């Protein structure tokens, strides 16, 4: 997980992370899978770029972006806080 | 009270019709054993392809 690892092990990436928040993931899976993004968005450096969809029944941003953002520390803070408000409700929609 | 000009139907309930009716309620009473219920308003195909089967099911009884 180190910066130098993830850096010699790959390239240069263009994450979107597509949250699922349905409501059939409401529960323990919902907590898992706010902890699994925050540790995800912690594997990226600052010439990746990131952001944080979600979806159910309607995709929308899950922060004030709205476009892939250089997740740098600042960033990646933001879409951290805005992931842990995350809830779920709803059908899902994969097609959208 | 009422004459016979109503009974259109009263010789079709002595047919073996009971039996129609007990393996029509237990289609019904299995479409609720296959009923998956999901949390928060969430549904899949199946549970919707069963709320329309269940005015099939309202009709007949
Ligand atoms: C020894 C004791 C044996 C216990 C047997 C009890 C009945 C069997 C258990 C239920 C079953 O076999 O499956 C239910 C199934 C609907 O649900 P299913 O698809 O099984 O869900 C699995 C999801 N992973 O399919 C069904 O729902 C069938 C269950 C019959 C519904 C009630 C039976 C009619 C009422 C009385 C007459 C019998």
């Amino acid at each position: 997980r180190r910066p130098w690892y993830i850096q010699g092990a790959a390239s240069p990436k263009d994450m979107l992370i597509l949250v699922d928040v349905s409501g059939s993931v409401s529960g323990l899976t919902l907590k898992l899978i706010r902890t699994s993004v925050s540790e995800m968005l912690e594997t990226l450096s600052d010439d990746d770029f990131v952001n944080v969809a979600s979806f159910n029944s309607n995709a929308q941003d899950v922060s004030c972006f709205q476009h892939l953002v250089q997740a740098n520390v600042r960033n990646k803070k933001v879409l951290k806080d805005a992931v842990n408000n995350i809830t779920a409700k709803g059908i899902t929609d994969y097609k959208k | 009270q009422n004459p016979l000009r109503k009974a259109c139907i009263s010789i079709v309930e002595w047919k073996p019709f009971e039996t129609i009716i007990l393996l029509t309620i237990f289609a019904n009473c299995v479409a609720l054993a296959v009923y998956l219920p999901m949390p928060e308003d969430d549904n899949n195909s199946l549970n919707l392809g069963l709320e329309k089967l269940e005015y099939f099911f309202l009709t007949v009884f």
